[PDB]
RNA sequence: GUUUGACCUCAAAUCAGGUAGGAGUACCCGCUGAAAAGCGGAGGAAAAGAAACCAACCGGGAUUGCCUUAGUAACGGCGAGUGAAGCGGCAAAAGCUCAAAUUUGAAAUCUGGUACGGUGCCCGAGUUGUAAUUUGGAGAGGG
């Protein structure tokens, strides 16, 4: 498959390529506003290896903060934004020396593919609500210190 | 509007910087009449649609139906193939006769590597020009890719010499500027 | 080859005992110039299920 | 606020104009100036959500062909529900006398479009339509026999007839190519033709069943190959009102190549007796021949006849047209050719 | 297999008549079509037109009644001189009377 | 226009197909014509009719005087006409698609129906479809013309147009008379053309007459007849 | 072809269906924080949880809580005093799921609507990947 490509692709950052790649989109997105949805994620395979799946009740936002950690902040941005979606988790895209730009992959409990599907049915359980708020996602965790 | 203006302003920038020579390999793509072939080529190799395909299955269906059915074996199916972890895997088989690349892709590093990968491996890729037309021939609304593998007789000379024609077009003609930075040029 | 411009001469090489083709022939242009553009825009012309080459 | 402009209207029920047009003419809905509680009627009807989903359907097939998927395009075209407009017709017309009583503008419609030619506009499927069902009414009237009044013009062939005891004005235009005009549209005729057809439809249903025969009515392929007309359709089984039904009784006669055939033969089948044209004659399997002795009247406009038989009644075929209207016979020396004819003024 | 699979669900279903056979379904529909159409539940005497005489009026006036307003021209050449059985000059205006007349009621 | 250098290969081998097959024709006709049959492919020549894969039967042709009604369809997908059967359908005056005529069927008339056989269609009429066709369609030279030649017409004997539907199905005493009276004639397109709806309609008709009209290019070619009944039917 | 149509993106809905707030807050989880207060978020528990672990043994074997380890190790103007952890006994015990190579001999996946949780039909979502199978204890292909 292919997502290895991405992923060896991705690890070469700094590459000429990849570079440009982050310096028109971090002109794009700063055309944009604060907070806002895309179609598609732009590192898919990040999503993936993150829980990322295609189909309805997934939802991609993508996050604009200023320079707690900015992760976990960001993550309690769209928190509160989408009190309806709750968080599963969120990655790196892109970087200003005015702003970092991360994109959050938001799940809904209420569409019935996601309340189907009992892969992912144990987030619609009423205690994984505002993970990003008790800081049990995966920044949370890391800044807590959590691990043997 | 505010997306009005940033598709207007997108697509100015990147030709006013230098876009990396890995890039601008897109939009150095395959002529009218060659891609006008191509596709007449793939027209023939139209995947089944979901359609057609519960059609036959209610009719074979219902020719098991009865009492008195009807047991037979047919050959395989032939049609393209559009899936892009799909078409990677048909490469470095290699099963690829033919490979075509759609440039516009907002998410353009999934597909940066193919033209290189099979310029490698041999496969004869080209970047035909609007990944939507892609989706037209596949009964889908976008594919990004489409690769063959396996076609009749009633083709296979015409499959190798528009193989041919494609290597004579786009692998002589643009591989020298292929080979140098794009862009760069203010607007 | 008149639509590019006009041209001083044509010729197609020709098979003596029956009327067929050997599919090759030899134009020649008033001006260098648009003969350059005319080879350059048909070096490769995929046409009618197989490429032309004009030198 | 009782008068709301048409693009109000239109805009309020999320239509195309020329579709609210249609629903307009469909419903009888009458004013840029029409009814706020009409319009609140119109709101709610199976048959506009039906127009948006064809409206939606046609985009469906934009898109089908734009990607050059011809099965998936037979299929949506196969699987396809047809709007159908019996409901408002029941609701309209709820009285099947009221019904009978507005059959009269609905026939004239159809009977034009029966004698109309094919058009680009006009598929060849709505005339055949037309016709078929015209020729069926003709046929329905044939079998009872009751029409009184009868008129010739230059301006149609207006003809009354009673139907329950509801006296009906119908009239067929003379079987000529017509220039068709450009300044008219059809798109307004179009839907007419559907409401009326439909309307004279099951009016047909309910009179054939009254009168207690089978309501499609066969015809013999090759009689309709004879002729086009009502005598094509044989009218099978599951007194006249003297004097005009049933007039000319055991009368038998020979119309010409020379006479208009349709609308005479028309009467003839009102009066009941036999129509015989050589017109017929001359590609009718074998036959070619008088074998009927009873034959003792013709038909014919023309100044010289050749055989001259004395047996034979000569005569012009006003003389059909006056009896009728009087119902009762008159002397023929004036309708013998090529005597000239009294100005009839038919009875209005 | 798995196309076979789908197969023999199909055919199961069909077994059980949850789904009626395609050219069953066509029959079914032929029918239906056939069912369903099937059950439910006096100027012309001031007008001439057959030799009589008033219309010798017409080509008196004609160029009178040519002159006024279209409106007016329709009802005005209605009436025209009838010759015999023999010519009917074909039906000009009727089909705009009949779309005037469709236009009044709209 | 810069044209294409394609459709100039598909008219110009469509050329040298049509061109082989009408010279094969006339070397049969011709050959035929002046009795000269040593080496043919037949003696006599075969009728082709198509009914409601469709049933196709044949017949040999009879040497009697048949009417019939010819209607053009549109030529093959990438021809220019060749002279010769251009000058047959001007003489016949089939130019101007959508157009048919009354034509008279004898031994004489036979052999130009393969010379113009790939742009046509042929059939056996009833009265009623003659009676409709004229009493709906037909149209006569402008102005004086129109009324000259029916003073000449009844000169021959002919009135109320009926009787020209009944000599035209009669041939009795003058079908050359009223086949050049009747001299223009058209029918409308069975399909309006461009739009969503239509096209449907246009693919159908496309397919139906691709599995009825068939290109012998063979020179002993049955004469393919159709049900004019139902042609009709649809475009009139 | 100045036409038309594929996409992408964006708006607008008195369009359909859902969802967030607020009170309380004994316990729990994060942020902030002085000489605790405050903020944010639940639940009946919560958190943590199946080793990038502990150990140096003749090795143990998710997490959680109690006794012991122990007022010891370590820290500290090594002053005030601060202050663990392995292991062992006990309670209770539970293991699983992705992401990486193709089904390509047929997206096999699913929301929604509609006619009778299920079934059919139709829109759609989806190949820029939904299903099946495989989480290293291996596993896959076949015979």
């Amino acid at each position: 498959g292919a997502y290895k490509y991405l992923e060896e692709l991705q690890r070469k950052k700094q590459s000429d390529v990849l570079r440009f790649l982050q310096r028109v989109r971090v002109w794009e997105y700063r055309q944009k506003n604060v907070i806002h949805r895309a179609a598609r994620p732009t590192r898919p395979d990040k999503a993936r290896r993150l829980g990322y799946k295609a189909k309805q009740g997934f939802v991609i936002y993508r996050v604009r903060v200023r320079r707690r950690s900015l992760r976990a902040t960001a993550e309690e941005r769209v928190g509160r934004r989408a009190a309806n979606l709750r968080v599963l988790n969120s990655y790196w895209v892109n970087q200003d020396s005015t702003y970092k730009y991360f994109e959050v992959i938001l799940v809904d409990p209420q569409h019935k593919a996601i309340r189907r599907d009992a892969r992912y049915n144990w987030i619609c359980d009423p205690v994984h609500k505002h993970r990003e708020a008790r800081g049990l996602t995966a920044t949370g965790k890391k800044s807590r210190g959590i691990n043997k | 509007p505010e997306y009005v203006r940033v598709q207007r302003q997108k697509k100015i920038l990147s030709i006013r910087l230098k876009v990396p020579p890995t890039i601008a390999q897109f939009q150095y793509t395959l002529d009218r009449n060659t891609a006008a072939e191509t596709f007449k080529l793939f027209n023939k190799y139209r995947p089944e649609t979901a359609a057609e395909k519960k059609e036959r299955l209610t009719k074979e269906a219902a020719a098991v139906a009865e009492g008195k059915s009807k047991q037979d074996a047919s050959p395989k199916p032939y049609a393209v193939k559009y899936g892009l972890n799909h078409v990677v895997a048909l490469i470095e088989n290699k099963k690829a006769k033919l490979v075509l690349i759609a440039n516009d892709v907002d998410p353009i590093e999934l597909v940066v590597f193919l033209p290189a990968l099979c310029k490698k491996m041999g496969v004869p890729y080209a970047i035909v020009k609007g990944k939507a037309r892609l989706g037209t021939l596949v009964n889908q609304k976008t594919s990004a890719v489409a690769a063959l593998t396996e076609v009749r007789a009633e083709d296979e000379a015409a499959l190798a010499k528009l193989v041919s024609t494609i290597d004579a077009n786009f692998a002589d003609k643009y591989d020298e500027v292929k080979k140098h930075w794009g862009g760069g040029i203010l607007g | 080859f008149a639509q590019f411009g006009d041209l001083k001469e044509v010729r197609l090489a020709r098979n003596k005992k029956t009327g067929n083709s050997r599919h090759y022939g030899f134009l020649e242009f008033v001006n260098k110039e648009d003969a350059m553009i005319a080879q350059e825009s048909m070096n490769n012309y995929l046409l009618m299920g197989h490429l032309l080459q004009v030198r | 606020r009782n008068f709301i402009t048409r693009s109000q209207a239109v805009r309020k029920l999320q239509v195309s104009l020329a579709d609210f047009r249609r629903l307009c003419i469909f419903k009888g809905i009458y004013p840029t100036f029409y009814y706020a509680k009409d319009i609140q009627y119109l709101m709610h009807e199976p048959v506009l959500a039906k127009f948006r989903e064809h409206k939606t359907f046609a985009r469906k097939l934009t898109r089908a062909l734009g990607r050059g998927e011809v099965s998936s395009a037979k299929r949506l075209e196969e699987n396809r529900d047809s709007y159908t407009l019996d409901h408002i017709i029941k609701e309209r017309y709820p009285s099947f006398p009221d019904a009978i009583r507005d059959i009269d503008d609905a026939l004239n419609m159809l009977f034009l479009f029966s004698n109309l030619p094919s058009t680009n506009q006009v598929s060849s499927k709505i005339i055949n339509d037309a016709q078929k069902i015209c020729n069926q009414w003709l046929a329905y009237v044939a079998k009872e026999r009751l029409v009184r009044k009868v008129f010739v013009s230059i301006k149609g062939v207006y003809y009354q007839a009673n139907i329950k005891g509801e006296e009906v004005r119908w009239l067929v235009p003379f079987k000529f190519p017509e220039n068709i005009p450009s300044d008219v549209d059809f798109r307004i005729m179009l839907t007419f033709l559907e409401f009326y057809s439909t309307l004279l439809h099951f009016v047909l249903y309910k009179l054939y069943t009254d009168s207690g025969l089978i309501y499609p009515p066969k015809l013999d392929l090759k009689k309709d190959k004879i002729i086009s007309g009502l005598s094509s359709y044989i009218l099978e089984s599951r007194k006249y009102d003297s004097p005009v039904a049933s007039l000319f009784s055991a009368f038998v006669f020979y119309v010409s190549r020379e006479v208009p055939i349709d609308i005479l033969e028309f009467l003839i089948l009102s009066c009941g007796g036999n129509v015989i044209s050589e017109a017929a004659m001359d590609q009718i399997e074998n036959k070619k021949d008088i074998d009927m002795s009873k034959v003792t009247h013709q038909i014919v406009d023309r100044p010289v006849l050749k055989n001259k038989v004395a047996g034979r009644t000569y005569i012009q075929p006003q003389w059909i047209f006056d009896c009728i209207n009087k119902g009762e016979l008159v002397p023929a020396n004036k309708y013998l050719p090529g005597e000239a004819l009294p100005p009839h003024l038919s009875p209005w | 297999k798995n196309e076979a699979k789908r197969v023999m669900k199909i055919v199961r279903a069909i077994r059980e008549g949850r789904i009626i056979p395609p050219k069953k379904l066509k029959e079914m529909k032929e029918k239906e079509k056939i069912e369903n159409y099937q059950y439910d539940l006096p100027p012309t005497n001031e007008e001439s037109y057959n030799p009589p005489e008033e219309y010798l009026l017409s080509p008196e006036e004609k160029e009178a009644w040519e002159n006024t307003e279209y409106s007016e021209r329709e009802r005005n050449f209605i009436p025209q001189k009838y010759s015999a059985l023999r010519k009917v000059p074909g039906y000009g205006e009727s089909i705009r009377e009949r779309f005037e007349r469709s236009l009044d009621l709209y | 226009k810069f044209v294409r250098a394609e459709s100039i290969v598909a008219k110009t081998l469509a050329t040298s197909r049509e061109k082989e097959r009408i010279k094969r024709v006339s070397i049969l006709e011709d050959k035929k014509a002046k009795n000269e049959t040593q080496h043919i492919a037949s003696g006599k020549d075969f009728i082709l009719k198509i009914t409601e894969g469709l049933i196709r039967e044949k017949t040999t042709y009879d040497g009697k005087p048949a009417l019939l009604f010819i209607v053009r369809v549109r030529g093959p997908l990438a021809v220019n006409i060749p002279n010769k059967a251009f000058k047959i359908l001007s003489l016949l005056r089939l130019v101007e698609t959508n157009t048919g005529v009354f034509v008279k069927l004898t031994k004489n008339v036979y052999p130009l129906l393969k010379v113009i056989a790939p742009y046509v269609v042929i059939g056996k009429p009833s009265l009623s479809s003659i009676r409709s066709l004229i009493q709906k369609r037909g149209r006569i030279i402008v102005l004086n013309d129109n009324n000259i030649v029916e003073e000449q017409l009844g000169d021959h004997g002919i009135i109320c147009v009926e009787d020209i539907i009944h000599e035209i199905a009669t041939m009795g005493e003058s079908f050359s008379v009223c086949n050049f009276f009747l001299q223009p004639f058209k029918l409308n397109r069975e399909v309006s053309g461009f739009g969503s709806l239509n096209r449907l309609r246009k693919i159908k008709q496309r397919e139906a007459e691709s599995r009825t009209r068939q290109f012998s290019n063979a020179a002993t070619a049955p004469v393919i007849e159709v049900d004019i009944d139902s042609l009709l039917a649809k475009l009139n």
